[PDB]
């Protein structure tokens, strides 16, 4: 379940196997520097060594920091653990800011745990449940078969009550597990011998399954630390593990999670896969945030943490004082900054062709063009979402393709910010001031 | 294989049996004196005589107070309470910073005690009711037999686990807690199929007796005088679902608990061991939070409490006209030793970059290594220690195990400092 | 709407693997009186004779299904995966087979 | 109350004669001779209990014992007598008012005395007949040292036993009235002469615990968890109404006590507001406040006042002001202090000591104490000799050092602006 | 006994047409601000007015909280009086309106009589009997039963309810049990067992409670004095309830929760209902807001809407600063702290300051309620000290100069004690200087 | 509520529309006097004008040159 979004349209960070970022591979054009600095840290994060570095993006707006970050996550994949937040997440009512930080850093780590378990899958021959009236003894037996084999099982108690429950028939196609005891119907092998009632509803046969009945098959279970700190927090933190509403957990249970799976790892019981962590708008963070980040990155079971921000130098939010990126020199003197440019036309020209084919939008070549050229004008975001109006427009007009026209109108019924501006500062009458005086009237 | 961290290389203060310290043990580099202080330090700690000691490592960013807390808690051994804390952390919204502080005082300070606990674990047998009525219950073990009394809760603990008879079962005597460890063996073909998970017969006599030593903090005692925090029954589930939220835990409880361990250790059942408490970032503590600090370090029972700092002249939080050394007012000032962390020359951060890039298993070119270290003085020493990672990953690219020049040349193009940066939006 | 929606209870009782793998740690410190002091039903309480008696047997009748949760946070109770764990030789023995 | 030692461990009582004429050197205090004849008069003042609602201030330079006065009050009061000592700091919550906190700190310090005479047995135990109905027929023997004696049980007392299975030879006191039974070990003790004896057990409460244990079904906990919540004043209301019934019936009595804000420079103007009604009214207790800081503005105002307190306080309450100690003073301070610390300095080294603590601050010179003990004993010496402590001077640093360091090298700290030096290089 | 501040203020001191003499009730001076006192108590004792406010005004030290005491000691343990403090308003819990508006509601007393018939007594018989045929009722088909109580007077053989059955054998009473039955609710109370049944064991864990006196059934009238406040926590907040989630409930903390105007506008009705059958009478009283200063612009607001209800008492302030700022506002510099609005609906009632001769009466008066005896000298010297620096510091001088003299085994204080009393304790003035 | 219910939820309805019974309808969100928005509320509506499924905002300010709330 998605939709065409911002980022919908980078499939990764598209790069050679020297780390040499390609042209343009995978949706990322360019930035090519940002792009190889942002391989290297994919290389280390799966690599799995090294532990809670920091590493920020700067730049100005539009330069694809946060599509640098969803590249970077669709090269992770699946299996590795990404937390993208935003700095107004942090500050919430229900935990203190530094709660919230610990509870996210601990999103950030995941564990898997491999476990072999027996499986049966059959085809059900018959089945039998002799049950007492009045009475709570029941017995059953169950014939169960495979296209080499057949046998049949005398049913226990909760065995006969789980497939009671599951209400079986013999012309299901059904596995049982013998540990956790549930039944799934895979599917149907013939009909239902024309009941007058459920008369057309298993049409969908499903093939007889092959091979040894009772067969053994793997099952990883992937789980955050975070998950299992709610799990162990308290009785009814399971509950708040969809809930929310955690609490302030105790330090002690922390530390106690830590012992024991760093114990866990010796022992080759779990295996530890840390993650990526993506803050957005950092400098909307606290002084007390950024304290608290400094020793957090400082702790050996810490992800890599990637950091946004744009502001340039301006005041730190809780001091009275302009800081270089809006970050305290405390955390900017232990981070690795990566930097991105600005961007030439060709390359928002690419862009804009790549966004039209996710978008399946059939641009021509002038109003490609004239698309870029009102993009390197004023913005590559409003050229971005000026395509989808101008389709629709076109699609008004019941045309097939769209055409400078349709841009045109886009333009003139849609306003960029620079025009918005002027406007407003022609007119600035019929707008409320910061002084709070405006006309209402026209005489 | 192993991950690493900021301090991974630091195992120790490194200083002999006099006191002294070599210039290079430990992982240490330099800042002698100060370890020789520390050492001192962890000498008064381990008599366990002073209550309150507060300390003070001031002195500038990147210079070691981190590293040498950590080493204080590696030096002085897993037994002890070593806690670790940033200002901001004390900042809770579920209960005032008082409690948050007084519960991290409390923590700090350890209790290992003696507990004989009493085991029983049987097949079960018979299951008859003494009429909410007790319970008989029959059990055997390898050894022999045994038939148990069980209160009412037990019972209801029983009812709710489905324990059927014929079931092996394990009874805490201290909790009264009931856990069913599966179906006996000797029912294995009782059936073909069903969910059961058949457990051999337990070996031994029925009845079981050993004493173990368990470590417990003040905290966690407090914590179990204050709020219901297990049992398999619904009373118990009610009684913990019940006031969630933490609460302000009033002197009369600690009192009550002060008095309890004295009591244990008067009987020699409990033994104490003092901890020490961490607190970094300092200056993030408000007025309000030193000035109870300040009634804290005069309490008779409080853990040797050292604190960090990195910034000079600086008012304090809260405050709008209190300029004070370290951002801590002149009322706790008094109240702490200062120890002076001193910056690194030249040799000192080639030394340590030496020695960081074979921890974490890099393979270093003396002329590349050289080159990181004058960048590093150039600018930072933690700027040269965050790249080693970038540089070792840019050498296997290169299909080159060693770290050359190129490499640390392409990865300071690649990666810039936060002073290139400001240049940079300049 | 019934499998759409799915309440917390349904959501206890069906991943109950996960519960029975995770659930590790115990209190450090626990004072049984206080199960029953807490609630006011002990024998000298403030609460009617007749009426603590009401509330108990309300309580036996009602029903919980996170009773697994409690008893495996009351008893750290390892499982038939450490004789595989608690012996590295038998490790070794385990990869090499 | 087993606990480590502290810096105000050694203060044992106020040291006053029968004249109320401090001696130089008593109970640990030395000196303060003014300060120690006011708080004598203001300990006498609440012995006497016909004075209610009297605020006293404690002024001058910080770290001139105003803590060590009120501790030395609170010990030469005695026990049997409330005496709360709360920081300013714990008085903002986040869960109880600040009116109603002050409220509930002013009748913490506020005892009452009730009487309770209880009819229980003491005995040693002899053999028990329990029978089936023929409700319930059973006998219990009890001998004492000049008694051995048959009781003939009924259905309450039957069932308590069962309950409590109470063994034989063993000891047990049961009581008649409230029918508690407490088990005691095997006769080291024995009964010493009447099986039923007639003897009164008193109990100590404040206003507060009544308030609490009459404010909810079972608010007794909330004497310990802290959860009290801000309680309606008909409660309170009626506490004080039945208190007074009980006064007059003397069935009751009432102690009060002392109430100390160690640091009153932290409440706002709203509690200095409700503290000026609070001591007018009648079972007010006395109120001892400290202050170091001569003029300031007063929190949750914009104008400097006098104290850190409004003028209509400071016209309510009495100033104790104390000097500064001289060289003297601080030679046998110090000198109490390291015999409380058990160390042994040598002259030369305690006249050094002195010296130091004259120049820098008292505080200092105890914390070396032990830090130069410690360093001695890494050189297996007995006797602290001068160079140990000139090495834990060196060590250890003092503000005034501390200060011209961070001075020296501004730049290499971070600055009020937020700037700093990290670069070794230029 | 503790001698408070106000402990010698005995009351107002007035005369029968009003005029209040020098020295009397513990008052010195003060003649028109206790004429005014007097008109204000006179006009709570009248009982009709609603919402009227008045304000005592005047410096610190001056007399604000003494007369307050005065008028709640002059109205009588009969009229409701509320006293407060202007920062208590400040709640964490609710909104400082609605602890205004608790607190303002408290001060409107109601007097509500009931009679009530109790069946008192040892039982001596217990003889349930069922329906004289099966068919007449269902499953146990228990009929009345029969009790007997034996009293001081003598005895009775009472029949009683099937539920009242119910309640004895809920309460587990057997026979020679004291018990205790309201035939205005069925409610039955097991007081114990009887004194005569004291030594029927040797040991056994039983109250054993006197036969009671009087007759078995004895009728009384109740009469108590209950709060509006009162009958809206009982709405809120009511304790019935024997179900386990009532329990738990009740081991809940009784947080103050924003009680809605519908539940008072219903209070209200049945208030009246039953005042209009005579059963009950409204006593308005007085609601004491000391330190007006102190309040919150919004809490003046809503004292503003406040004395516009139709049930209001008479609130009385006190404010010791004039020309100061209003808290929560800017720019409104206002006459005694109080919005201008606020003051247009008060009457300032205006105190003014004593003279040598009105201190040295008011030592002399402290001094001889405080079971102390002071010389003429060392009066005049602490008269002067007082007009010197302030007076609350003399009489909080007496107590010192009181034990240093019984230190020295002296009946009465002497200069010298007042002498060596102040070397000991100093002034604001004096501490300021020794500061600077 | 956690980020895991919220991924739950999407996981079974994006189950159920594949199997072919259910919709997907976007909708409208207008949020009026986007002036009284603060600062925090802004560079989440950021972050959330991201999100792989939004719906489509309108917003309306009376508003000329003023300081942004926060
Ligand atoms: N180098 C690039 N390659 C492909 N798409 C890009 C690139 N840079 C930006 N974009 C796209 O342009 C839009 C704006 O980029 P964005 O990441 O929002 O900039 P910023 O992170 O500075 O806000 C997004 O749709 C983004 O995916
Ligand atoms: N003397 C040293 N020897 C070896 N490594 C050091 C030394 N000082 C600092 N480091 C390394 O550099 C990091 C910065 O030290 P840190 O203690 O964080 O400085 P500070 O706490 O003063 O800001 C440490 O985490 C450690 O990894
Ligand atoms: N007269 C005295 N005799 C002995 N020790 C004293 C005396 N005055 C102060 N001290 C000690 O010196 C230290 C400072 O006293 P303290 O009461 O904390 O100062 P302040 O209250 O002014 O901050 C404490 O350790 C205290 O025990
Ligand atoms: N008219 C009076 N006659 C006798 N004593 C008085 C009189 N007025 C005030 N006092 C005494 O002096 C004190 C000052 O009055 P008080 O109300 O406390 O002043 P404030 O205006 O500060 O509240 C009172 O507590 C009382 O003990
Ligand atoms: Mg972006
Ligand atoms: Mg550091
Ligand atoms: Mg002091
Ligand atoms: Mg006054």
């Amino acid at each position: 379940l998605s939709l065409i979004a911002a980022h919908s349209h980078i499939t990764g960070l598209g790069l050679d196997e020297n780390l040499q970022p390609r042209p343009t591979s995978e949706g990322m054009v360019g930035q090519l520097q940002a792009r190889r600095a942002a391989g290297v840290i994919l290389k280390m994060v799966q690599n799995g060594t090294i532990a809670g570095r920091a590493v920020l993006v700067a730049g100005p707006p539009s330069t694809g920091k946060t599509a640098l970050a969803m590249g970077v996550s669709q090269s992770l994949g699946k299996d590795v653990p990404f937390t993208a937040i935003a700095g107004s997440e942090i500050f919430s009512l229900e935990l203190s800011k530094t709660e919230a930080l610990t509870q996210a850093f601990r999103k950030s780590i995941g564990i898997k745990i491999k476990e072999e378990t027996e499986l049966i899958e059959g085809e059900v021959v018959e089945i039998q449940i002799d049950r007492s009236i009045t009475g709570g003894h029941k017995q059953g037996k169950l014939t169960i078969k495979t296209t080499d084999m057949e046998t049949i099982y005398e049913l226990g108690n909760k065995m006969i009550d789980g497939l009671t429950k599951e209400k079986v028939l013999a012309g299901d196609v059904i596995s049982i597990d013998k540990a956790s005891g549930k039944i799934t119907k895979l599917g149907r092998s013939f009909a239902r011998s024309r009941d007058y009632d459920a008369m057309g509803a298993d049409t969908r046969f499903v093939q007889c399954p092959e091979g040894e009945l009772q067969k053994r098959k793997t099952v990883v279970h992937t789980v955050s630390l975070h998950e299992i700190d709610v799990i162990n927090s308290r009785t009814q933190g399971f509950l708040a593990l969809f809930t929310g509403d955690t609490g302030e957990i105790r330090s002690e249970v922390r530390d106690q999670i830590n012992t024991k799976v760093a114990e866990w790892k010796e022992e080759g019981k779990a295996e530890i896969v840390p993650g990526v962590l993506f803050i957005d708008e950092v400098h909307m963070l606290d002084i007390e945030c950024f304290s608290f980040i400094n020793r957090a990155l400082e702790d050996e079971f810490a992800p890599i943490v990637m950091m946004a921000t744009n502001r340039g130098v301006s005041k730190t939010r809780g001091t009275n004082y302009k800081s270089p990126h809006g970050l305290p020199l405390d955390l900017l003197d232990r981070s690795i900054i990566i930097t991105t440019k600005s961007y030439n036309e060709q390359e928002i020209k690419t862009i804009l062709s790549i966004r039209a084919q996710e978008e399946e939008v059939e641009l021509s070549s002038d109003a490609l063009d004239l698309l870029t050229k009102t993009g390197v004008e004023t913005s590559l975001r409003y050229s971005s979402n000026l395509i989808s109006v101008a389709q629709q427009i076109a699609m008004k007009r019941k045309n097939n393709t769209v055409e400078v026209e349709d841009v045109k109108r886009a333009y003139l019924l849609f306003l960029d910010s620079a025009r918005s501006v002027k406007y407003v500062q022609e007119n600035e009458s019929q707008y409320i001031d910061d002084q709070g005086n405006v006309q209402i009237s026209i005489a | 294989v192993t991950r690493t961290a900021a301090h991974t290389h630091i195992k120790g203060l490194g200083l002999d049996e006099s006191g002294v310290a070599k210039r290079v043990e430990g992982g240490f580099v330099g800042q002698i004196e100060a370890r020789e202080a520390c050492g001192v330090i962890v000498d008064l700690i381990k008599a366990k005589k002073m209550s309150g000691r507060a300390i003070l490592l001031a002195g500038g960013p990147s210079t070691g107070k981190t590293a040498l807390a950590l080493a204080i808690s590696q030096e002085l051994g897993p037994k002890v309470p070593f806690c670790p804390l940033v200002g901001s952390e004390l900042y809770s919204v579920e209960v005032k910073k008082t409690e948050t502080l007084m519960e991290n005082f409390r923590r700090a300070i350890g209790l290992r005690i003696k507990e004989t606990k009493e085991v029983y674990e049987g097949e079960v047998t018979e299951l008859t009711p003494e009429d909410i009525s007790h319970v008989i219950v029959g059990l055997k073990s390898a050894k022999g037999t045994k038939t148990l009394r069980l209160d009412p809760t037990i019972y209801e603990s029983i009812q709710r686990e489905k324990v059927s008879i014929g079931d092996v079962i394990y009874i805490e005597a201290n909790t009264g807690a009931v856990k069913r460890v599966g179906r006996s063996d000797a029912y294995a073909t009782e059936f073909d199929l069903e969910t059961e998970e058949y457990v051999p017969l337990p070996k031994g006599e029925v009845h079981k007796k050993k004493e173990i030593v368990q470590d417990v903090t003040l905290h966690d005692l407090d914590v179990a005088n204050a709020r219901p925090q297990g049992g398999q029954d619904v009373i118990s589930m009610m009684g913990q679902l019940l006031k969630p939220k933490k609460t302000e835990i009033t002197e009369k409880l600690r009192q009550e608990v002060n008095k309890v361990v004295a009591k244990y250790i008067d009987q020699g059942v409990a033994e104490l061991i003092p901890g020490v408490l961490f607190i970094d970032e300092v200056n993030m503590l408000d007025i309000e939070i030193f000035t109870y600090l300040n009634k804290a370090l005069e309490s008779n029972i409080a853990p040797v409490v050292v604190l960090a700092s990195n910034r000079g002249m600086t008012t304090v939080r809260g405050t709008e006209d209190v300029i004070s050394p370290h951002g801590v007012p002149p009322d706790l000032i008094d109240r702490l030793l200062i120890v002076r962390t001193l910056p690194y020359d030249k040799d000192e951060i080639r030394t340590i970059i030496e020695r960081r890039a074979t921890v974490e298993r890099l393979q270093v070119e003396s002329s590349a290594l050289d080159l990181l270290a004058t960048m590093g003085t150039e600018t930072s020493l933690r700027y040269a220690l965050q790249l080693l990672a970038p540089c070792g990953i840019l050498a296997q690219t290169s299909n080159r195990k060693e770290i050359v020049v190129n490499d640390v040349n392409e990865a300071k193009l690649l990666f810039l400092d936060a002073k290139r940066s400001t240049k940079i939006l300049e | 709407d019934n499998e759409l929606i799915k309440p917390l209870q349904t959501r206890v009782l069906d991943n109950r693997k996960i519960i029975d793998t995770f659930a590790v740690l115990t209190p450090s410190a626990v004072s049984l009186d206080m199960r029953k002091l807490a609630l006011g039903l002990n024998d000298d309480s403030s609460v009617g004779e007749n009426t603590r008696l009401k509330v108990m047997q309300n309580c036996f009748e009602v029903s919980n299904p996170l009773h697994q949760l409690q008893t495996k946070l009351t008893i750290a109770f390892p499982d038939k995966s450490l004789l595989q764990y608690d012996c590295g030789k038998l490790q070794k023995l385990a990869i090499l087979l």
